[PDB]
RNA sequence: AGGACCGAACCGACUAAUGUCGAAAAAUUAGCGGAUGACUUGUGGCUGGGGGUGAAAGGCCAAUCAAACCGGGAGAUAGCU
RNA sequence: GCUCGCCGGAAGACCAAGGGUUCCUGUCCAACGUUAAUCGGGGCAGGGUGAGUCGACCCCUAAGGCGAGGCCGAAAGGCGUAGUCGAUGGGAAACAGGUUAAUAUUCCUGUACUUGGUGUUACUGCGAAGGGGGGACGGAGAAGGCUAUGUUGGCCGGGCGACGGUUGUCCCGGUUUAAGCGUGUAGGCUGGUUUUCCAGGCAAAUCCGGAAAAUCAAGGCUGAGGCGUGAUGACGAGGCACUACGGUGCUGAAGCAACAAAUGCCCUGCUUCCAGGAAAAGCCUCUAAGCAUCAGGUAACAUCAAAUCGUACCCCAAACCGACACAGGUGGUCAGGUAGAGAAUACCAAGGCGCUUGAGAGAACUCGGGUGAAGGAACUAGGCAAAAUGGUGCCGUAACUUCGGGAGAAGGCACGCUGAUAUGUAGGUGAGGUCCCUCGCGGAUGGAGCUGAAAUCAGUCGAAGAUACCAGCUGGCUGCAACUGUUUAUUAAAAACACAGCACUGUGCAAACACGAAAGUGGACGUAUACGGUGUGACGCCUGCCCGGUGCCGGGAGGUUAAU
RNA sequence: AAUUCCUUGUCGGGUAAGUUCCGACCUGCACGAAUGGCGUAAUGAUGGCCAGGCUGUCUCCACCCGAGACUCAGUGAAAU
């Protein structure tokens, strides 16, 4: 049984990392919404 | 040459090979190579624009000289090579000055032959002449439609066109499709017909032969569902509909030629 | 004290038809 | 030579039994199919929801697919319980 | 601690990915562990990760991403040039031994190597985003030469033994050593050298390419292993002296030969086949601009620098993905002995484990197995499941057929051990000696030694000799599909889908067509022996009649007919 | 007939006994020639039938070896 989640640090960062989010405006809006909600972990990162 | 293999096993039973002994058994000319990454039918948007394309063996692109701009420079034919990109074989040509180029190999071309380009050239097969100099009623290949373009007509294996008429500054060409096209005189053409005329005799033999040739399986519209194809649906192989393309355009006898720009160069249509 | 999150699909019933 | 033969790794999942508040939200045990090829696999990319992909089953698209998921219109509407 | 049992192409040993202290020591047992617990991957504290050479970083690039200008788009934004990113690839350099409770190819000892900066000395024309070469490449197959490694003999050390025999052809253990440097071998590739000329290499060129002659038949390149050095060093059984009794310190003999042999190396090789098998940089070489009492380059010596980050531990699992200390999933490397064709299977070595509830009893019943009188499918929707067949050699082998097949058809016979042929043959390998030598890692002769089938005859044991494990059930008639293949992840693997082939139809290339409000891409760096769509589905014999209807193609008298 | 309502069509083969199977006839409810027709060697974890061998499938079960069930100690659920 190969479950759906197969961790990979490189792919995780390149898909949901800070730089990936800021590249496009919608990701920028996502960061804005996270900041407004005041989440401790703004994004995924080491 | 055409050789039929013995029915040793299924998949090899129906194979019909086309062995060409005079082909070059060695690596090609590296300076003239160029990488050719496959696309799989996808376009810049990443969507499949053309279906049934994908996979296949890796193949490197050979820079083939179609313009043939080296006028007045006799060149010798070093050898013939297999080009995976074309249906016809290509010939490695060495010019008197000492540069090597690739050209389409006509039927009569072989190693050690002499070819030349430009008006100051003979009428031997393989020479490149403008149609104005080429006598009417002769066979040519790799014909241009605009001067300097390079040549687009009659490029496949065993293909050629006829010089049927010469109307002053324009020439009429009868193509292998039965199409009579008016072409500007000054643009160039190559004498003779493309070699490797026995390309039909091959049959590929088995399913996988088409697979590593870059072709993917084709799915009939009937086997599809109603939603994905205009055909499909019903219990027991029901069609009851006029044949159509997957996008609704009615196929099987519906002309799709609508240009109104090049029609002035069309004398007669296919028949 | 989390209430059960994943409830499995019910076992298919016997066909009373 | 071979989409050749027998057969491990590897990939697959035809039969039976067990297991159904199971060891496991499809597995184990004993057999079974392919096993130089249309093969299999690692890494990284591309295709985004009236769309993708599909050797075509309405199959698959994060345990969900005859139209994914999340938030909003939204306290939708419910002559019904 | 002594026994028993299990794994041993793994349930062992090393990595990447992913975890993130789970590592080691002291201490604690409430909670956690499906029981107890002094124990632990649990709690608390301390300790632990050492690099010019390993990896990352770094230089270059693939798919692809982003994208100055630009093109396009109501806005957002889309596409893309120059560029710049992107390892799953290419590019400089280290091995052996020892040491810690826990790190080492990082620390220590020994012996090496690479890339740059600076200085000195002796020579010299240097000089690029520019040219050329190189880097640089597929599948399959075969043989030869080797090594890792193993076996045996010799050698060295120890033992002769609690139940008979065992100083002997006896038994047990050891018989290990690298990178680098030197020599350069089997093998593989290519004929060398000199001179002249040339609109090609978008400029130039002493380089590449091409054309000419003169002269020699040879050089050059690549290249595992072996042999030397490294090394009268290290390691080394064993013995000795003290033990906080875990271990510490001291000493240290032999360290060779033969045979077998890889899936590893020579080999990015070679021979073949069609499906024709990345790119760029480092590197080598030639020049432009410019500089030539310079700078710069080459060779030698000296000196300095090589930063920064990862380094513990798990890594087929109790530490990763599955909510669990879950019978599942997870890529790569090493991979021994006996039997065997084998990485199957059986039993074992090194090594690691007995799977975190036990003790009794020995009912029905359920589960996983063994055996069975006589019958042998009478069971049942159905030979489902079980049972049986099962290997090697030889003999033999039907209908049918596309002449390949069918076929391992079917059906028969022989298989152990010992001796002899032959104090182990044929075969393989091959020392010393002897004869040559374009003189060495050479060639002949020669057979010592070692290894080692198959077959025949004879004898002999058992109920059974392919003795266990492993290891086809077979035949006849017929439906469907030609076949290999693919599919409903998780009740349907099929007659369904695909398929080679065939036919129709569209398309003249700014192609049809598709994705896109568009630009622009795919088709295709293809162009009718090509491409798209549709139907049929190898092959053999064929594929009849009908154009009313609905489509499609062509024509045009007349009628009808929008905007204007 | 993968097609056939009527229907287990009729005759023969196979069985002591055959609504299936194989061959032939044709009253083809409602086969049919590229939504292809008829054949077809080889192939198939394909559908149906027959024979040999084989056996606990069965007549009819019996016994035995293990893991549960049962008793004792510890921990200690669920649906309703």
């Amino acid at each position: 049984m190969k479950r759906t989640f197969q961790p990979s640090v490189l792919k995780r960062n390149r898909s949901h990392g800070f730089r990936a989010r800021m590249a496009t405006k919608n990701g920028r809006q996502v960061l804005a919404r996270r900041r407004a909600k005041g989440r401790a972990r703004l994004t995924v990162s080491k | 040459a055409v050789v039929k293999c013995k029915p040793t096993s299924p998949g090899r039973r129906h194979v019909v090979k086309v062995v060409n002994p005079e082909l070059h058994k060695g690596k090609p000319f590296a300076p003239l190579l160029e990488k050719n990454s496959k696309s799989g039918g996808r376009n810049n948007n990443g969507r499949i624009t053309t279906r049934h394309i994908g996979g296949g063996h890796k193949q490197a692109y050979r820079i083939v000289d179609f313009k043939r701009n080296k006028d007045g420079i006799p060149a010798v034919v070093e050898r013939l090579e297999y080009d995976p990109n074309r249906s016809a074989n290509i010939a490695l040509v060495l010019y008197k000055d000492g540069e090597r180029r690739y050209i389409l190999a006509p039927k009569g071309l072989k190693a050690g032959d002499q070819i030349q380009s430009g008006v100051d050239a003979a009428i031997k097969p393989g020479n490149t002449l403008p149609m104005r100099n080429i006598p009417v009623g002769s066979t040519v290949h790799n014909v241009e439609m605009k001067p300097g373009k390079g040549g687009q007509l009659a490029r496949s294996a065993g293909t050629y066109v006829q010089i049927v008429a010469r109307d002053g500054a324009y020439v009429t060409l009868r193509l292998r499709s039965g199409e009579m096209r008016k072409v500007e005189a000054d643009c160039r053409a190559t004498l003779g017909e493309v070699g490797n005329a026995e390309h039909m005799l091959r049959v590929l033999g088995k399913a996988g032969a088409a697979r590593w040739r870059g072709v993917r399986p084709t799915v009939r519209g009937t086997a599809m569902n109603p939603v994905d194809h205009p055909h499909g649906g019903g219990e027991g192989r029901n069609f009851g509909k006029h044949p159509v393309t997957p996008w609704g355009v009615q196929t099987k006898g519906k002309k799709t030629r609508s240009n109104k720009r090049t029609d002035k160069f069309i004398v007669r249509r296919r028949s | 004290n989390n209430r059960p999150v994943y409830i499995p699909r019910p076992r298919p019933p016997h066909p009373r038809l």
